[PDB]
Parts: C-alpha cells; sequence; structure tokens
C-alpha cells in the first residue's frame, strides 16, 4: 500500500494535518513530511532541502515499488544504491551553486 | 499467440475491402492472397511484405 | 645571468599561433563554423510564392528554385551577382519538387524534373523555346498514384548489360513507391511498404568496375524502415526499426552519393555512410551505417533534439560532414550538426540571420555553399569557407 | 614573452616604423606610416606581492592621428574658420581644427538604434562607410537635429551626420529611383 | 584624485602600524586559534612559547623546520618588529616567510601547524603583509575550517576578488567559486609562478597537485568555446605543464599528463607543439605509473590531430627516444589490453616510423596491427611505405609475410595502391 | 447518496474548468478554437517542450 | 583518384568526445586523498 | 519483457501513439508514473499507456494492480523513448494517462482506442 502510492504522497506522508488544513484553506502546503529525518535531507541546507525531499521521495517511490513488486529480488541494494547515487550527485550539484554573485 | 505482422491489401475506392482467401506456398516463402477487389498478392512471409500484385 | 626536456619551453617561446593554419586541416573543426553570406540567390528576380524546392546543378554553377507560383527559375550563382539564366512558367501546375538530373551515360542529358499535386510530371530537356515532355501515364497503376508530389530521381543499372539510366520514384498512397523510367516514362517496378509511407531515399553501393547497386530505403510513419534492392526486381533485403521514432516525416542518407550530391562518373559512386531519421517531434536519430547495416534493431549514434517542431528537411553536406536539419513550421528553424561528433554548431545561425520560415535547403556539390529558401520566397546564400 | 599588440599600425603603409620607450617611464611612443602617433602605457601589476611575473598588458594612452590616404572631400564647418570636415579614401571623415591641432577628431560612425524596433542589418564585423563623394552642411539648426548630409561612393542613399555630437545621425536618405547619389544639398 | 583617495592610499600603507590602543586591539585580535576577546589580551611571550612548542612537534614530524627555529621562531624575533626595519631586511624576512609557507603548505591538516603559524600571524602580520603566499599555499583546503579561519581574518588581495563574499560566512567557498577564481589570466600567471617556486623547492604534493590539475582542466572546460581565450591560455598552461614535466615527482608528472591531454582534446595544437610535447614527456620519465599515463597521453595527443600529415612518421630522434622509454614488448602488452583505448593515428605513425627507421623488426609490426584495427587510409599509407621499402631493399620473409597479411585482408586496396605505383606482375617478380 | 452524487459531479465540472484555465495560462502557442454553438476551446501548437 | 583518397581520409574518422563547460565539474568531490594516477584515469573515462 | 501483459502489436501501438499525440496537443494527458497514478486515484483516466522498457519494470507494474481494482483499460507499448516523443516532451516517459473530457475533440478516437485496448483486456 506504500508501493502503490505516488511519490508526492510519499513526500508528504507524515504531515497530514498541516497538509489538509493548508488545503482546506487555500494556504501553502508543507514540503517535508515524514521524510524530513532522512540523512540526505539532513545534509541539505536551506530550501534545497525541500528540493531534495522532492527528489528523494521520487527515488524512494522507485526503490520501494521495486521492492514490494519485484519477484526475483536479490536483497542486495542495487536499485536503492543507484538511486542514492543519483540523489547524492543531485544534492552535490545544487549545493555547489550559490545565489551570491562572485 | 501474439500477432507478429499485419499486411494491408490495396483497398477499393467506393467500397470496403475484404480478404477472402489466404494460402501459404512453402517452396517459395510466400502467402498468396485473393481479396474482394479481385487482386491476388504474393506476400513474402519473412519481412512480411509484398512482392507482386496482380489485378487478375 | 645566462648567455646563449626544454623542447616544449622552446617551442612555446618560438610560436605565436598555436593551431594548424590553412591547408593542413582537410576536415571541419567542431562547434564553430566559418561561414560567410553572399548575395541572395534570387535577389535578381524575385519569387512570387514560397520556395518549395531548391536544387543545385551537378556540374554547372546553376541553382533551380521553384514553388507554388508554378514557375521555376535557374540562377547562375556566384557571390557577386546571382543572375537569372532562364525562367519557365508551367501554367496550372504548381510545382512542389524540382530536380536537376544528369546521366552517367554521357553527362549531356541535363533534364529538369518538376512535380506538384497533379497527375503528371514534367521533364524539361535542357540545351539552352523550350523542349519539355509531360509524363502522365501510370502504366496501369493509376489507382495507387494520385499525385506526383513526392518524387525523387535516381540511377539504375540494367545488370544484364552494364547500361545505366534514370528512374523516378514516386511515393504513392498505400505504401507504394512506383518506380518508372526517366527517358521513356514506362513503369518499371513498384515497392509496397506497410503502414503509411512518408519518406524514402536512395542508397547506392558499388560492386566492381562500372557496376553499382541501388537500394531504396522507405520509412513508415511508425519508424519501421524497409530497404528494397532494385537493380534486381524490387525485392526486400532488410527491414529494420528506428529506435524511438513515432511520427517520421523525413529520412535521408549522406556521406556518399545521394540524389542531392550526385556523381558524374560511374567510378565515383560511393556508399552513403550516415542515415538520419527526422521525426515529427524534432528528434533526428542519426545512424552510422558502417556497422548498423546488420542488426535489424540498430541504435542511433546520437539523437539530436535541438529544434522542437516537425523536421521537414535534412540534408548531408556532399563531403558528408554536416547535417542540415530544418523545420518549415517556425521561423529560423535550421541547425547544422557536425558529424561524426554529432555536436551542433553554436555560432551559426545566430538570432539575427535571416533564415525566415525555412522551407527548402540545398548544399552545392562543389563549392561548399548553402542555399536556404523560406516561405516569403527568398533564397539566401551562404558560403562555407572551409571548402 | 609578455604581450603582443597586433595590428597597431597598418602593414600596407609600413607597419610600425618607430617605437621607443620614453626612458624611465612605462609609456612607449609608437608611430607608423599610416599618419598616426600612439602611446601605450604599462600599468602597475595587479599582484601585490609578486609583481614582476604578473605583468599587466600594455593599454592605450593618448594618440594623434590624421588621414592615411589623401582626402576626397573638404568642407568648412563654421563661419569662424575654426573646423573643417575632411573625408578621405580610407573611408574616414575627420573634423580637423585650424586653430589648434589637438582638437582634431574623427567623426564617429557608431550607428543609432532604428526607430521602430526592427533589427538593423548589415555585416556583423564592422567596417567603415564607402568613401565620401559629396557633403553639405548648414549649421543653422545645429544641436537640434542632423546637420551634415553626405553622399558615399556607389550607394543609393545619403547619410546624415551630427556635427555637434560628432557622429552619424539617425537618418539615411534614399533616392527612390534606384540610382546612386550624385549630389547633395541642404536648405539654409 | 580626491583627498580621501590619497588618504586611503596612506592607510593601506600604514595598515599594520599600531598608532594607538584601539588600533592595537583591532589589529592584535586577529588570531587563527582564539577569539577576539582572548586574542586581544594575550601577550607575545605566551603565543611565542606555545608556538615554539608546536614548532618542536612539527619539527619532529618533519625535520626541515629546524632552520625556522633558528631564524623565524628564535627568541630575538619576539622583539623583532616588522615595520621598523628597512626595505632590505623586509625582503629578506618575507622570502623567509615564503619559505615557511611553502614548506608547511602540506601540513595543514594537523594542529601543530595551526599553532605554529599563529605566531607568524600575530608577530609578523602575515595575514596582511604576506597574504598572497598564505592564500596560495592554503588554497587546497577551501572546504576545511583552516581556510575558513584565514578567510575570517584575511585582508583580501585584488586578484582574489572572487572569494570576497565568503569572508566571514558560514559556508566554505564552493567549487564553481574556485573555478571562477582560476578563470583569470593574471591569477593564472600568479599561480604558475607559485607552482614554479614549489617545484624549484621540491615541495609539491599529491593534494596540491590534485587541486591544481582539477582546477586547470576545469578552466579549460570553461574556456572551451572561446577560442580567443584558449589561444590566450596556451602559453601559460603548457608552460606550467613543461615545468611539471621537468621534475622528479611522478604525481606532478602525471598531473602534467592530465593537463596536456585535456588541452589537446580542447583545441587542436600544432604538430610541432605535439611532437615537442611528447619529447618533453619522454625526456624525464622515471617510474611505471608515469610511463602508463605517458603512453595514454601520447596516444590521445596523436589521435586528436587532423590534416595532411597526421600519420607521417615521428622523426628519428623522437623514434629512438620513444623506443628507449617504451620497447616493443611494452607496446604489445599495451595493445593487448581488453579496454581497447583509441590509438589509430599514433600506431600508424609508429609502424611508419618502424618501416622507415628500424628496418630489422617487422614481425612485431605484423603482430601489433593484428592486435588493433586500423582504418583504410592508415593501412593504405602503411602498405605504400612497405612498397617503397621493398623497392629500396630486397624483400625477405618478414616483408613477404606482411604482404601476405595485407592480401589476406582487403586485397583490393593493395591492388589499388600497386595500380597507383607499380604492377602486380612486377611485384610478384620482385617478390 | 443522490445528493453526494450531484455535489461530486458539480465539483468535477468546476475543477475541470479551473484546470483548463490553469493549463491555458502556462506557455506555448495556442489558438482560441470556437466550436459550432459557442463552447470555445483551445488547441495548442504541435510543438514539443524543449 | 586524389579526390577519392581525400574522401577516404575524411571518411575514416571516429566520433570523439569534446570538452564542455560542465564536464569536469564533478571531480572536486573526489579529489580527496585519491591517488594521482587514479585521478588521471578518472579524467580519461570522461575524455573517451 | 515477460511481465508486460497486454503488449500492443504494431498497428494497435501506432494508433495508440497517435491518440497520445493529439491528446497531448489538446492538453489532455498526464505523463509519468506518479501523475498516472494520481489520475487513477482521482478516477479521471480514460486509459493507461505504459512502456514495457523501463529497466526496473517494477517502477511501473503497480498501476496495473490498481487498474485491476478500478476496471480501467491499460496497455503496454514497446518503447519509453517513443512514448516520450509521442507525448511531446524531451524525456523518455514511462507511463501516460489520458484524462477524461466529454467536450473534447478526440473523444471518438479515445473511445475507439480504449475499446481496442479492452478487447485484449
Amino acid at each position: 500500500s506504500l508501493a502503490k502510492s505516488p511519490a508526492s504522497t510519499i513526500q508528504i506522508l507524515g504531515a497530514e494535518k498541516a497538509l489538509f488544513r493548508a488545503l482546506k484553506t487555500k494556504h501553502d502546503t508543507p514540503k517535508y513530511g515524514l521524510l524530513y529525518h532522512a540523512s540526505l535531507v539532513g545534509q541539505a541546507t536551506g530550501k534545497n532541502k525541500g528540493k531534495i525531499a522532492r527528489v528523494l521521495a521520487a527515488k524512494a517511490a522507485v526503490s520501494l515499488r521495486y521492492d514490494a513488486l519485484a519477484e526475483d529480488r536479490d536483497d542486495s541494494g542495487d536499485i536503492g544504491l543507484e538511486s542514492r547515487a543519483k540523489v547524492e550527485n543531485r544534492l552535490s550539484q545544487l549545493e555547489g551553486r550559490d545565489l551570491r554573485t562572485t | 499467440g501474439r500477432l507478429l505482422h499485419t499486411m494491408k491489401v490495396d483497398k477499393a475506392k467506393k467500397e470496403s475491402t475484404l480478404v477472402w482467401s489466404v494460402i501459404y506456398l512453402p517452396r517459395t516463402d510466400q502467402i498468396a492472397s485473393g481479396d474482394s477487389t479481385g487482386s491476388i498478392k504474393f506476400w513474402d512471409f519473412q519481412f512480411a511484405t509484398l512482392n507482386q500484385s496482380f489485378k487478375a | 645571468d645566462e648567455s646563449d626536456i626544454n623542447a616544449l619551453t622552446k617551442i612555446l617561446s618560438t610560436t605565436y599561433n598555436y593551431k594548424d593554419t590553412l591547408s593542413n586541416s582537410k576536415l571541419l573543426p567542431p562547434k564553430k563554423l566559418d561561414i560567410v553570406r553572399l548575395k541572395d540567390a534570387n535577389a535578381s528576380h524575385p519569387s512570387h510564392s514560397a520556395i518549395q524546392s531548391l536544387s543545385f546543378h551537378p556540374s554547372k554553377p546553376l541553382l533551380l528554385t521553384g514553388g507554388y507560383d508554378k514557375t521555376l527559375r535557374i540562377y547562375h550563382i556566384d557571390g557577386k551577382t546571382n543572375h537569372l539564366v532562364t525562367s519557365l512558367h508551367l501554367v496550372g501546375s504548381p510545382i512542389q519538387t524540382c530536380t536537376f538530373y544528369t546521366s552517367l551515360s554521357n553527362q549531356n542529358q541535363q533534364n529538369i524534373f518538376t512535380a506538384g499535386r497533379r497527375r503528371y510530371m514534367h521533364s524539361w530537356d535542357l540545351s539552352l523555346t523550350a523542349k519539355i515532355e509531360k509524363f502522365s501515364r501510370l502504366y496501369g497503376h493509376e489507382s495507387t498514384q494520385r499525385s506526383f508530389e513526392n518524387f525523387k530521381v535516381a540511377h539504375l543499372q540494367n545488370s544484364q548489360t552494364n547500361s545505366v539510366h534514370g528512374i523516378v520514384l514516386l511515393q504513392g498512397n498505400n505504401g507504394w513507391i512506383n518506380i518508372l523510367h526517366s527517358t521513356s516514362g514506362l513503369w518499371l517496378m513498384g515497392c509496397k511498404i506497410e503502414g503509411v509511407i512518408t519518406d524514402f531515399c536512395i542508397d547506392y553501393q558499388p560492386i566492381s568496375r562500372g557496376k553499382f547497386r541501388t537500394i531504396l530505403i522507405a520509412v513508415n510513419a511508425y519508424g519501421e524502415v524497409w530497404e528494397f534492392d532494385l537493380n534486381k526486381n524490387g525485392h526486400v533485403i532488410r527491414r529494420w526499426k528506428d529506435q524511438g521514432g513515432v511520427g517520421i516525416t523525413k529520412i535521408q542518407v549522406g556521406g556518399g552519393t545521394t540524389t542531392t550530391c550526385p556523381a558524374l562518373q560511374i567510378s565515383k559512386i560511393k556508399q552513403n555512410r550516415w542515415l538520419a531519421v527526422g521525426s515529427e517531434s524534432g528528434f533526428v536519430n542519426l545512424y552510422d551505417r558502417n556497422n548498423a547495416m546488420t542488426s535489424s534493431t540498430p541504435t542511433p549514434v546520437a539523437a539530436l533534439d535541438q529544434l522542437t517542431t516537425t523536421i521537414s528537411n535534412l540534408q548531408f553536406s556532399p563531403d558528408g560532414q554536416i547535417l542540415c536539419m530544418a523545420s518549415r513550421a517556425v521561423k529560423d528553424a535550421l541547425r547544422l550538426v557536425h558529424l561524426p561528433s554529432c555536436s551542433v554548431f553554436s555560432n551559426w545561425p545566430t538570432s539575427g540571420t535571416p533564415l525566415g520560415k525555412v522551407t527548402s535547403v540545398a548544399f552545392s556539390p562543389s563549392g561548399g555553399l548553402l542555399a536556404v529558401g523560406n516561405e516569403q520566397g527568398k533564397v539566401r546564400l551562404w558560403k562555407l569557407n572551409h571548402y | 614573452r609578455i604581450h603582443v599588440l597586433k595590428n597597431i599600425h597598418r602593414e600596407s603603409y609600413g607597419g610600425v616604423t618607430q617605437a621607443t620607450f620614453l626612458n624611465g617611464q612605462p609609456i612607449i611612443v609608437t608611430s607608423g606610416g599610416d599618419n598616426s602617433l600612439k602611446e601605450y602605457v604599462f600599468d602597475p601589476s595587479l599582484s601585490q606581492g609578486s609583481g614582476d611575473v604578473v605583468v599587466q598588458p600594455p593599454r592605450y594612452l593618448r594618440s594623434r592621428g590624421g588621414h592615411s590616404q589623401p582626402p576626397s572631400y573638404i568642407a568648412f564647418a563654421d563661419s569662424q574658420s575654426h573646423f573643417m570636415l575632411s573625408a578621405s579614401k580610407d573611408r574616414s571623415l575627420w573634423s580637423f581644427s585650424l586653430r589648434k591641432d589637438a582638437q582634431s577628431q574623427e567623426m564617429s560612425q557608431r550607428l543609432h538604434k532604428k526607430q521602430d524596433g526592427g533589427r538593423v542589418g548589415g555585416s556583423t564585423i564592422k567596417s567603415k562607410f564607402p568613401e565620401i563623394v559629396a557633403l553639405a552642411i548648414e549649421n543653422a539648426r545645429i544641436g537640434e537635429w542632423e546637420n551634415i548630409i553626405t553622399a558615399h561612393k556607389d550607394e543609393k542613399f545619403a547619410r546624415t551626420w551630427d556635427m555637434r555630437n560628432k557622429r552619424v545621425g539617425r537618418w539615411t536618405f534614399d533616392t527612390t529611383d534606384d540610382g546612386f547619389v550624385k549630389s547633395v544639398a541642404m536648405s539654409q | 584624485s580626491s583627498l580621501s583617495d590619497q588618504l586611503a592610499q596612506v592607510a593601506s600603507n600604514n595598515a599594520t602600524v599600531a598608532l594607538d590602543r584601539k588600533r592595537r586591539q583591532k589589529l592584535h585580535s586577529a588570531s587563527l586559534i582564539y577569539n577576539s576577546k582572548t586574542a586581544a589580551t594575550q601577550d607575545y611571550d605566551f603565543i611565542f612559547e606555545n608556538a615554539s612548542k608546536a614548532l618542536e612537534e612539527l619539527s619532529q614530524i618533519e625535520p626541515k623546520f629546524a632552520i625556522f627555529s633558528r631564524t623565524l621562531f628564535s627568541e630575538s624575533s619576539i622583539s623583532l618588529d616588522r615595520n621598523v626595519q628597512t626595505k632590505e631586511e623586509i625582503k629578506d624576512l618575507d622570502n623567509a616567510i615564503n619559505a615557511y609557507l611553502l614548506l608547511a603548505s602540506s601540513k595543514w591538516y594537523l594542529a601543530p601547524t595551526l599553532h605554529a603559524t599563529e605566531w607568524l600571524v600575530r608577530r609578523f602580520q602575515i595575514h596582511v603583509k604576506n597574504t598572497e603566499m598564505l592564500l596560495l599555499s592554503t588554497l587546497n583546503y577551501y572546504q576545511t575550517p583552516v581556510f575558513k579561519r584565514i578567510l575570517s581574518i584575511i585582508k583580501l588581495p585584488p586578484l582574489f576578488n572572487c572569494l570576497s563574499n565568503f569572508v566571514r560566512s558560514e559556508k566554505p567557498p564552493t567549487a564553481l567559486t574556485m573555478i571562477k577564481l582560476f578563470n583569470d589570466m593574471d591569477f593564472l600567471k600568479l599561480y604558475t609562478s607559485y607552482l614554479d617556486q614549489c617545484i624549484k623547492h621540491n615541495a609539491t604534493y599529491t593534494n596540491q597537485l590534485l587541486f591544481t590539475t582539477c582546477c586547470f582542466i576545469n578552466v579549460v572546460a570553461f574556456n572551451s568555446n572561446n577560442d580567443e581565450k584558449l589561444n590566450q591560455l596556451v602559453p601559460i598552461l603548457l608552460e606550467i605543464s613543461a615545468k611539471l614535466l621537468a621534475s622528479k615527482s611522478k604525481d606532478c608528472q602525471i598531473a602534467a599528463h592530465t593537463i596536456l591531454v585535456v588541452f589537446a582534446t580542447a583545441l587542436p595544437l600544432k604538430k610541432t607543439i605535439i611532437l615537442a610535447a611528447m619529447e618533453t614527456i619522454l625526456s624525464n620519465l622515471d617510474a611505471k605509473e608515469a610511463k602508463h599515463s605517458a603512453l595514454l597521453t601520447i596516444c590521445k595527443l596523436f589521435q586528436t590531430l587532423k590534416g595532411q600529415g597526421n600519420v607521417d612518421q615521428l622523426p628519428s630522434k623522437i623514434f629512438k627516444l620513444f623506443d628507449s622509454k617504451f620497447d616493443t614488448v611494452s607496446i604489445l602488452t599495451f595493445l593487448d589490453k581488453e579496454d581497447k583505448p583509441v590509438c589509430d593515428k599514433f600506431i600508424t605513425s609508429y609502424t611508419r616510423s618502424i618501416a622507415r627507421y628500424d628496418r630489422s623488426k617487422l614481425n612485431i609490426i605484423l603482430s601489433l596491427l593484428k592486435k588493433i584495427r586500423l582504418e583504410r587510409y592508415e593501412v593504405r599509407l602503411i602498405i605504400t611505405d612497405l612498397i617503397y621499402l621493398s623497392e629500396i631493399l630486397e624483400d625477405k620473409s618478414q616483408l613477404v609475410e606482411l604482404f601476405e597479411y595485407f592480401i589476406s585482408i582487403n586485397e583490393d586496396l593493395v591492388l589499388k595502391c600497386l595500380k597507383s605505383l607499380g604492377l602486380t606482375g612486377e611485384l610478384f617478380e620482385i617478390r | 447518496v443522490k445528493q453526494h452524487l450531484q455535489r461530486e459531479t458539480q465539483l468535477k465540472q468546476v475543477q475541470q474548468r479551473m484546470d483548463a484555465q490553469r493549463e491555458l495560462l502556462k506557455k506555448g502557442s495556442k489558438k482560441k478554437i470556437v466550436d459550432s454553438s459557442g463552447k470555445i476551446s483551445f488547441k495548442w501548437k504541435k510543438q514539443r517542450k524543449r | 583518384d586524389e579526390e577519392d583518397i581525400a574522401l577516404e581520409f575524411i571518411n575514416g574518422e571516429k566520433k570523439d568526445k569534446l570538452v564542455n563547460m560542465n564536464s569536469f565539474t564533478s571531480m572536486f568531490d573526489n579529489i580527496q586523498n585519491v591517488q594521482m594516477d587514479t585521478f588521471f584515469d578518472r579524467v580519461m573515462k570522461v575524455l573517451t | 519483457n515477460p511481465k508486460a501483459f497486454p503488449l500492443a502489436d504494431a498497428a494497435l501501438t501506432q494508433q495508440i501513439l497517435d491518440v497520445v499525440q493529439q491528446a497531448a496537443n489538446l492538453r489532455q494527458l498526464k505523463k509519468g508514473a506518479n501523475e498516472a497514478t494520481k489520475t487513477l486515484n482521482r478516477g479521471i483516466s480514460e486509459f493507461i499507456i505504459m512502456a514495457a522498457d523501463c529497466e526496473p519494470i517494477e517502477i511501473l507494474l503497480h498501476l496495473p494492480l490498481l487498474c485491476e481494482d478500478k476496471n480501467v483499460p491499460y496497455v503496454f507499448v514497446p518503447s519509453r523513448v517513443a512514448l516520450g516523443r509521442a507525448c511531446g516532451v524531451s524525456r523518455p516517459v514511462i507511463a501516460a494517462s489520458i484524462t477524461t473530457n466529454d467536450a473534447s475533440a478526440i473523444k471518438t478516437q479515445i473511445y475507439a482506442v480504449k475499446d481496442k485496448i479492452e478487447t485484449l483486456l
């Protein structure tokens, strides 16, 4: 039941009371959810932590529906590891930018 | 059981066309087919495509 | 201090340019062109419609332009004054495609083949009144050819004698390519593909002294590409599928002799190295046919994506180093990609080159010279200074 | 090898014929056969501790110049016999000063923007105008709008110039019979 | 220039002299170890004694610091005040401080050197007077705190303007900031002068060369599409590549290999610059790792080479020197490697050099072109040099079997080249 | 439950109109298609997103 | 045949990779304590 | 790919990609696995196109599990690259849901293709 949910739902999976009050009055919804305490979102600083909570929720939906929906799964961490390498180099490339001018 | 190829005979102008008869010729690698236009076409089986048509 | 392993120190001390200069280059640099602009080719006599078809002569310095104002104009081109040689107005027959053709038999035929959405084709015999013939007989196959619009001209050998002649290949309705003789108009053969035929091209490949083989390459809309050998009867030899590819508007080979860079002697016929499949999306798959003439699901060597609306022209440079992609849908949609590297040139066209709505394009076979004609009827001429 | 100033003086009139460091100064006076005398100065280094290995390249200091080719047209620009416009076959239009040679100045050719918002065509790498055949100046409305009207060799339109700002003006004047400009005038 | 501008000039002249107690506190609170409120109240003997202890730890780690114990960290240099001696003694002690900083550039990960250079900061004011050497020596450690500390206290030079928004900020300077810093030309001349000092003192190391090489190939990557900037950038980076190739350190030599290969694939240099580059590559090759990188470098430097004469024979002197550094066994073990790096033009020039200059060993050239696949123009020029060899000397078993390989693969091409120059029957009668 | 059906189809229509307006104000070329009666529509240019 | 040998020289060329503005920007995260020859091979994997 | 049930033949996938193209012009498809699942959970899908080419195909085959819950037609096409091109984006697209509109222009095409999808179920 986690595997058949979209990745935006997996992003905001914890923050339902903030989500649904910010939807029933037309405010701005939360962005982190239960995925805030993941190690990569802890590594990110600023509003690109909301950015990489989005990309981490996308990749976690990929790895998790592959987990729950595979049959010949090898218990080796290959899909999670290539997705985590993708998230790591994404996070590195949007921490390397800086909005100050040099 | 899944259909590998779909070949299309030369349709008529003022009526719908139906492929009435189809046979296979094993010395060549062909399919003879007579349709409702009257034409008789010789389809190569591998590559599934026409070799010659006759408006017989 | 000092009065007169140090090799690099001493050579950097002595030279001032650190590149190869002029004649020791022989092939293009990537990502930067060297391209100037000459006078507009029809700046002498203006066109009265869009320029649907544009073709250089194989030997003479002549350019043929033609559009829906049913007249076709020949321009002796140079940089200075592109002057109008002559001009023929075929009434009621609005030409879509016109092509200079010269034979391998004598190089003294010089026909001009023109066609548009009519049930006939014209062959103007050039010898400088005009002597034109009108091919209107499909010899029994008139049901499967309702217009002559998409035609191409190619060479073909008899192959019981070693006698070449010219064929014109019309694209028909169902999947048909109706191939017919060029001097006599007789129907020679017909190659049917499955689906909806959209474009085709002609690959030549040599065999021996004075013998070649002509292969028709006909694309579907879905991307699945037939190849019919036609110097025997029009029989299929390879049927592969373009990777990706959903609406395929254009297919074009290059690097050898195609219909746009023809060869004049029967020993100068080469194998077209690159194929390119241009789609309705703007994606151009580029295949290198030195290895991918086997696999029947080949991979492209690069899928170019730079222009975003429907590919309606793509032609290879006659030396086979530049591909010109062009879309007749939006203004200034032309790109020159540099192959083998498949990296689009970045310094031309810039935002102020007057391409317009590019609706036809032709490279000249000798001078390295682009001619691009747009919807408002203006062939602009550029000279690629590398050649 | 520190730097190389390329095309400092025209090769066709001799190249650089003399260059010399004014001694004890970082300035160098060069002069060519192209009727030009330039000076170039070496600024102090940008590196505050090394200095001698980070040598900043030579930049341009003052310079006097004239025509490189003998002039084709001549006009007196004002009634005080102070300035004269003079246009040569190296396709430059200078305003020479009779009262002091250090007021001579080449009238610039940097174009304005077009009035509507269309792009201005022409080449991208810039060159001078074709060489001037005629010119006509009536400085009654000087500083208000364009003042000189000039006629170039083998082109079908006149140009305007502004003598107060010393530049070209916003207008070119076409003949509208497809024929080269043979004569200009302007009302008083 | 205005009066405030001339007074700004005399202020930046008199920046380190303490004219009153408030300037002395502003000036002496600039520490590398302590905060302001403790740094302002430490004396000189305190920071000298713990910096001499820390120099003793650093000197037992690395034994070259005993001379700085003799001069820069002696007891008389507590009272040695920097801006009361002349221009001559100033230049003597600031090349001494340069000697310290390029010696201890490699030690910055270990806290004895922070405590050891805190006394040069607080006694001789090297955060403001010798500041470019401090920035250049510790430029490798931008991410780590040490660089955060010198950017906290430093007065930034004009060439280091791109770091000007990272002083006193909680994020270290980023990688694109380091690339935008190195993208100058005046900074690049400054940095190559610094690398010349580091090489001439043999104080280069692995992390410094990694940072230098990464930023140099990133500069060429950034300048890749401005050919005017690349033509500006040739005689600085290839000259520092020559000064890196002319030393003994294998890591600086393969650093110069990396610089050369990225530069050659960025813009096509001259044939004579590529030939002199490979001669300077071969002229000081010592280890195995340097040899492996040098062979991959020579392969790519000859592959990125277009024109009439790309596959001509590499000359007599460079041929003897190349076989001196890499024998034919080494080339065959190189071509047997299953990764298959692209070496077509180099191996074509190699066998043309063999058949022009060796004239004894042809079985090896049969073996290596059995190993790698060459192109049609390459093998056409190869068999034309072999045909000229068979004309100039009598054709024994080696040359004959070379021709049997070339008629077993593509007999039509050796037919066409004999049709260009010779006859089939005449070469059968010479055979 | 009949009333819940009415409210759900009414909310479906208003989200459909609101989302059509939202797609309409994004970017890309588009023409105001008018149908027979007057129920206007928008057809977008055949051009892919870069 | 000289035009034919020129066509075979400009035909016998392979697709070689070019340096972009943003090809070597991912080396800064792993220049840390790796060796210089491993770094050289890391560069060569990008260049080929 | 063996776990790609109903996979379309060439003529069916030709008309499926054509109805995808003109739905994308009319701004009537949602392109992506997450967006397709959102259209399913809101129940505004006409049908689902999936690509039997995603290299973990288990990033797809969970929306079949909730098309069997929501009795909506689904089909597989051979190539994600071709699906991205037909959708009119510059990226390979794994699944695409054609949303429901009743006043649409291509309602008849949508119905004909979804009938020819659910004939092979």
